[PDB]
RNA sequence: UCCGCUGGUUCCUUCCGAAACAUGUCGCAGCAUGACCUGACUUGAGAUCGUCGGUGGAGUAGAGCACUGAUUGGCGAUUCCGGGGAUCCCUCGCUCGCUUGUCAAACUCCAAACCCCCCGUCAUCCUAGAAAGUCGGAGUCCGGACUGCUGGGGUAAGCUUGUAGUCCGUAAGGGAGACAACCCAGCCCGUGGUUAAGGUCCCCAAGUGUCGACUAAGUGUUAAUACUAAAGGGCGU
RNA sequence: UGGGGCCCCGAAAAUUGACGGGGCUCAAGUCGACCACCGAUACCACGGAGUACCGCAAGGUAAUCUCGUAGGAAGGCGUUG
RNA sequence: CCUGGGGCGGGACGCCCUUGAAAAGAUAUCAAGGGCGCGCAAUGGUUGACUCAAGCGGGUCGGAAACUCGCUGAAGAGUGCAAGAGCAUAAGUCAGCCUGACGUUAUUCAGCAUAGCAGUGGAUGACGAGACGAAAGUCGGCUCUAGCGAACUUUUGAGCCUCCUUGGUGGGGGCCAAAAAUGACAGAAAAGUUACCCCGGGGAUAAUUGAGUCGUUGCCGGCAAGAGUACAUAUCGACCCGGCAGCUUGCUACCUCGAUGUCGGUUCUUUCCAUCCUGGCCGUGCAGCAGCGGCCAAGGGUGAGGUUGUUCGCCUAUUAAA
RNA sequence: GAGUUUGGCGGCCAUAGCGGUAGGGCAACUCCUGUACCCAUCCCGAACACAGCAGAUAAGCCUGCCCGCGUUCCUUACUGUACUGAAGUGUGCGAGCCUUCGGGAACUCUGGAUCGCUGCCAAGCUCA
């Protein structure tokens, strides 16, 4: 499934576009989403190419992901007893496995917050003016978001 | 008026010659040189524009006389076929109150171009080739863009 | 005449040069059927044809050949022909189920006495519902026997015979 | 200064292809429409009486009655609806 | 006295937050009605700022000569309508066809990418009240700028008049030497942490950093920009 | 002979002077790449205030709340009686 | 009133078409091409019969100017008048019969996208009467989009209502429609001057100081056509092309109208170089003297008088140069 | 009950048109024979109308074919070219242009196809 994360803020930005972010839930910058790999997504993400990158998340990186920066309802962390109680996996390992072979979803834990709000790239990224193809960070990562996103752990 | 004033390219075409109303008439007399009869020139150079831009109707006819010139004081009158290619079909208008309905009133008549594009062209034998160059070399001199020549027939002849 | 890609080339029943677009049109404004009367010199047709976005469904199509049958042994391109088919073409689609139409004559002239006429007081006889008038009826006076008196006088078998064919036609289609 | 009629800026619009001009199909002209069926407006310029204004030109609308031989649509301009009496010979349906 | 014209109009916090435009006007320094803002109430289930697929509308970019106007030579004839000097002794332009070379804002046999109506799907909003409706209070009709449209006009202009988006107006804080509208960012208070734009010889926080070449002119050391010199030439490298 | 990179000539203005300044030459300039660090009120964490909506109250939710001129609305402070 | 200040000129002051206008809709300028303030009892309605423009071939002076016959001919014609669109068994041409160029009335669309705004027009209809045609059907003028005006007032048409205690006569008032006009066309009964002027505002708007631009102005460059008795370059330099300065005049309206004191001369100080003399060099169609052309150089010099307010310019005698 | 042929009314409206060529009429259409009657000529039984036996497939109509003009379609190149939506501290003295992701022609070129497809009904027939 793709991995969308949003890089630059939201001043001097057509209209359209900043919909489509807000259909997406991004609002903020460093701030992830992950959706489903279908041509209605695909196409959404085509439209905002220039303020986010995406790609194609693993298992390891979407459990990490989830351990760390995982809230519920209300601003609570989220800890193994609430995965091992409520569904039915055993650990965030095997969830983020059945999660990302399409088995599962993130709507099967209850009060889980869409968004996932991230910390700000540690070392520092490539530059917002560019896309990869230039040598930058916005655009298509393909495979490599994992790099991007392993920064912002 | 001077060259630049009308050179540039910003505005729509005005070409219609129903429409408007004056146009003075042209001084370039024949678009064909040489021996127009003859086919059998192996080698076929031209000059080619470099850029965008207007050329009036009067720079054409002197890059016209001045190729004439120096191709039959070298080359021959029978050694060569000049052709010149783009015909004035633009219209120039100038103004003449202030900017108080400021719109113009025929004074010439302008050939736009292209990046590329050809304008004149020459044929000639083998031993006459350096000569074409030069006769080519000095009409670009007139001409209101940077020129470059290319030898588009028989190339490996003369390279 | 297509010399060019401007050119315009009709449609192919006006190439064929047996159709009338602005009749068809103000005929079929009517929203309903239309009763075609095309006429040969071998024999008369008579039918009734419907509009459709694929074509033009017919229900009853009665040819003046059927009159052998009977025992019309006459001439099929006659007027009293003509009103034969047109009788049991109208007892045949009263008694098929449709009653009612337009007269359609197509591209051909309307004249008094004509046997398109003649067609037309066959299905008014009958019951078969039609608007029209009757001072371009034909007189019966050449229905029966006589536009042919003047040249076939030695042939006058004609009253009798058109008298048994019409009890037959009341017979079969009643 | 410029009119404001009602047939301006269509040179282009109010004409007919090359190869359609003269008579249209008859068969265009007799189709019958029911409630709530949607339709395109498509303005033949042969036909010169029950002519929409040409700024519908284009838009899709829903039958809502019939008044005589016109339907009567429901077409939105902008935010609005406006009700607009056309022929069946300037209209056409819709292919689901 | 009166003015559509000039100046002034006194305490705090909190929620929301524009228009500088259209039509009429003895109208152009004014006003009315509408768009846009705000408050309350009625009703009670959908709505579409966005994606994908389909039924439809194209006549702009580009391209081209098939219509309308132009346009360059060669060839063959108009045994004309025509100008050159008694069998019009014969020259022969305009014109008609085959081939070559150019065009069009008021040309089109062609023909996009944006865009618009509708259907289905996803997605977001919604009974803590969608869409619609009723009533109260206004401000506003001196705008400006940047990026696109070879926008129109003009020799050009930090000129004048349009259009799509976003801004200043009414926008802090960080960086550009200073910079209304350029780049990052849209901002309740306090503390810790990591980054964006941009930078790292000194002024000045952090590199007298790494790899491979070029320049010998103090050229250069100036994202955009109203602030930056051209044609032409050089056996300079 | 053709196609390219940089530079030179072409190149003249009025108070003394503007790469921001000092200065800079295998660079502290130009071109193609790369590494590390600095640097906001942005983003993350903790505590606090207010607001919107709901709830009988206790209290609950807020990544999807906190800029503001003309202007609309709500609650408070003060002076004399 | 509009107005690249006002004036003068004009009307972009009402209506209709094409482009501008950027392939939905909207979109400005004293933007480009323009037109209308009418004509017709047939140039109108319907049915029937036909096909037009232009060529080719033939016929008597029917001349390359006539009418007729045959062929090709989707339109190259005509359709009252602009532009654009439409039309072929026709929306065109001719013949027959006719007057729907009818009375009354309801919605919707545009004028006036979205999104209020007369009157008034155009598309569907409804009632009552007709014309043509076998019927279907067509006809609410002339194929579609221009040819026009509120309230109040007068006049005209059909029938009714009404005038103050009641009834009548004469005379008034009213309802519905038509005609008479406001072209500044969403509708005042309307000429000038002020340097004798007064008041309130404006840099929302001009003289000219400044800023922007450089058409024009001053000064150069590229190619060299040619002249120079031969020889483009001792000397002069065409056509075309490219620039610099802001020292002439234009263009714009960014600052200043609760005031930045105008032209010329005088006095005194300074800056630039694009060099008139003085210093140094190069070429020559440089014998010498003196010239002609160019390069470096801004240290010093650059004056006295007649006319004229003059800058500018003309003239006089000196001077190394003025 | 399936198929063929003929006839009429049609849908898409040149893939159907233009030109050329070889075959067919038994049932059917047509050509084709005349003017008593209804009907007709701006004159003409030309046409329309009526009355219809003779002869003919020379014409209309039907079947087969032809790339010779015009139209429609596919493929090779031109070419992912011209043009273009979004973002850019990318670049030019200037009028301009470049990089990334996404769309994408027109003519012309090599080679092939296109001399219509199709709906309703009736009649003669042809079978089980
Ligand atoms: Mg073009
Ligand atoms: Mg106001
Ligand atoms: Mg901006
Ligand atoms: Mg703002
Ligand atoms: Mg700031
Ligand atoms: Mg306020
Ligand atoms: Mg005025
Ligand atoms: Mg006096
Ligand atoms: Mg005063």
């Amino acid at each position: 499934m793709y991995a969308v994360v949003r890089l630059r803020g939201q001043v001097n930005v057509r209209y359209t576009i900043e919909d489509t972010m807000k259909m997406l839930r991004l609002h903020k910058v460093n701030h992830c989403v992950f959706v489903p790999e279908n041509p209605h997504y695909k196409g959404m993400v085509q439209k905002v190419k220039d303020y986010v990158a995406y790609g194609k998340i693993d298992a390891k990186t979407l459990a990490e992901v989830l351990e760390n920066r995982g809230r519920l309802e209300g601003d609570t962390r989220l800890t193994e007893e609430y995965i091992r109680e409520n569904t039915d996996y055993d650990s965030i390992q095997a969830f983020a496995e059945a999660v990302i072979e399409g088995k599962s979803s993130l709507k099967d834990i209850p009060k889980l917050k869409p968004v996932f709000r991230l910390h700000p790239p540690r070392k520092g990224h490539a530059g917002i003016k560019r896309t990869v193809q230039q040598g930058g960070v916005l655009g298509n990562h393909d495979e490599n978001i994992n790099v991007l996103l392993h920064k912002m752990r | 008026k001077p060259g630049s004033m009308y050179r540039n390219v910003r505005q729509r075409s005005f070409t219609r010659r129903k429409y408007m109303g004056g146009v003075p008439g042209s001084q370039v007399i024949h678009y064909d040189m040489g021996d127009k009869a003859n086919t059998s020139f192996p080698v076929k150079i031209s000059l080619i524009v470099e850029e965008k831009c207007q050329i009036r109707h009067t720079a054409l006819e002197a890059a016209r006389i001045t190729a004439n010139r120096h191709l039959v004081a070298d080359t021959g009158k029978m050694g060569f076929y000049m052709k010149l290619r783009v015909y004035p079909h633009e219209v120039i208008r100038e103004n003449k109150s202030g900017m108080r309905r400021a719109f113009g009133k025929n004074v010439g008549t302008a050939a736009r171009v292209k990046p590329m594009q050809k304008i004149f062209t020459v044929a000639v034998e083998k031993q006459n080739f350096k000569a074409a160059k030069e006769a080519l070399w000095h009409a670009g001199q007139k001409l209101p863009t940077p020129c470059r020549i290319v030898v588009d027939e028989g190339a490996e002849l003369v390279q | 005449m297509a010399t060019g890609p401007r050119y315009k080339v009709p449609f192919r029943r006006r190439r064929e040069g047996r159709t009338n677009y602005h009749l068809r049109l103000k005929l079929l404004l009517s929203r309903q059927d239309r009763v075609v009367v095309r006429k040969s010199s071998r024999n008369v047709q008579i039918q009734l044809i419907a509009p459709t976005p694929d074509g033009d469904i017919t229900y009853s199509s009665a040819v003046s050949n059927e009159l052998a049958k009977y025992g019309y042994t006459g001439a099929t391109g006659n007027t009293t022909a003509a009103y034969l088919t047109g009788l049991l073409f109208g007892l045949k689609s009263l008694q098929k189920g449709y009653e009612g139409g337009i007269l359609d004559i197509g591209l051909q002239a309307s004249s008094a006495g004509s046997r398109v006429y003649a067609a037309l007081k066959g299905v008014v006889d009958s019951g078969f519902e039609i608007p029209c008038s009757p001072e371009v009826f034909p007189p019966d006076e050449r229905i029966r026997g006589e536009h042919i008196a003047g040249y076939r006088e030695e042939s006058s078998d004609l009253p009798e015979q058109f008298e048994a064919t019409k009890e037959k036609i009341f017979a079969e289609f009643s | 200064t410029n009119s404001h009629g009602e047939k301006r800026c269509t040179r282009y619009k109010l004409q007919k292809t090359v190869r359609e001009r003269g008579i249209s199909p008859v068969s265009r002209a007799i189709q019958e429409f029911e409630e709530g069926q949607m339709v395109h407006i498509d303005i033949d310029p042969s036909v010169q009486k029950g002519m929409p204004n040409p700024k519908f030109q284009g838009s899709t609308g829903k039958v809502i009655g019939q008044r005589g031989r016109s339907y009567v649509l429901e077409v939105r301009s902008g935010n609005a609806m406006k009700e607009v009496f056309s022929l069946p010979q300037h209209l056409k349906p819709q292919k689901y």
